[PDB]
DNA sequence: TTTTCAACATATATTAGTAATACTTTTTCTGAAGATAAAATGACTCCATGG
DNA sequence: CCATGGAGTCATTTTATCTTGTGTCACTTACAGAAAAAGTATTACTAATATATGTTGAAAA
């Protein structure tokens, strides 16, 4: 049990699940920023990687 | 008919138009014979074709007759100025002021400036510095200046 | 076709003079528990008229 | 003249409030925009220079 899943997953696995999943979700929440002027402009986030 | 009801509905406007108090209820008061969506299809288009207008007051919404002078004026105005300009002349006497146009148009002060200056070259609006403190430069029609001092 | 030339040109910087315009800046310039109190509660009483 | 009604003052609760809470080391790390002023970038000129730059194209392999 402890050989496979290390003694500290608690800080490890949550940090992994972060850097893989949530980062992809955070920009998936805000991928669009356009201030109000020049109705043709936009900046679209798509991918996150570390 | 677009052109027929255009010109005869412009005829009730150019004759009287039920003044400024005219609302859409007065349409049925004179000619209600048209079906609802039809007379409103041509109301919508004549406002798009700038042969009629709409004023925002009280109940319902007001309409009025409009000729090509101010019609080609506003159609010549930008999409920015489009609602801006006609909204400015709504005061017509006391004028209106900078930031109180910003909230109503839901624009910045960034853009509302350049369209104002555009209207300054246009000279359909004039800079007015009134009784209250000169931080203002309220803007009324370049033609008319009824005011309190 | 590809490569080297060339070649054409055009900025690039100085120093001027204008002159005029336009354009950015800057610089004003304002539109946890147990005392303390406050008030609602209420009884007391002065003081009103009337049979 | 006297019981009454009405109010004025005066105890009395219950709500809104604020000061505290064992000791010592040993590290730790004023809003924003408006107007006025100052000054400047083009905007042409030669006029020499010598790179860069682009293109192109012509010329050669």
């Amino acid at each position: 049990f402890l050989k496979v899943k290390g003694l500290v997953k608690q800080h490890l696995d949550s940090f992994n699940y972060f850097v893989d999943t949530d980062l992809k979700k955070i920009i998936k929440a805000n991928q669009l920023i356009l201030s109000d002027v020049d109705p043709e402009f936009y900046l679209k986030y798509v991918d996150i990687r570390v | 008919q677009l052109s027929d009801n255009a010109k005869t509905l412009h005829s009730q406007m150019m004759s009287k138009g039920i003044g400024a108090l005219f609302t859409q209820q007065e349409l049925q008061k004179q000619m209600g014979i048209g079906s609802l969506t039809d007379l409103m299809s041509i109301v919508q288009e004549l406002l798009d074709k700038n042969l009629i207008k709409l004023v925002k007051q009280n109940d319902e919404l007001k309409f009025q007759g409009v000729l090509e002078s101010e019609a080609q004026k506003k159609a010549t105005m930008s999409a920015e100025e489009a609602l801006v300009y006609s909204y400015i002349e709504a005061s017509g006497r006391e004028g209106i002021w900078s930031k109180t146009i910003k909230a109503r148009t839901n624009l910045h002060q960034h853009v509302v400036l350049k369209c104002l200056k555009s209207l300054e070259s246009q000279r359909y609006v004039k800079s007015v510095k009134s009784v209250k403190f000169p931080t203002r430069k309220i803007y009324m029609l370049y033609s008319l200046q009824p005011s309190v001092d």
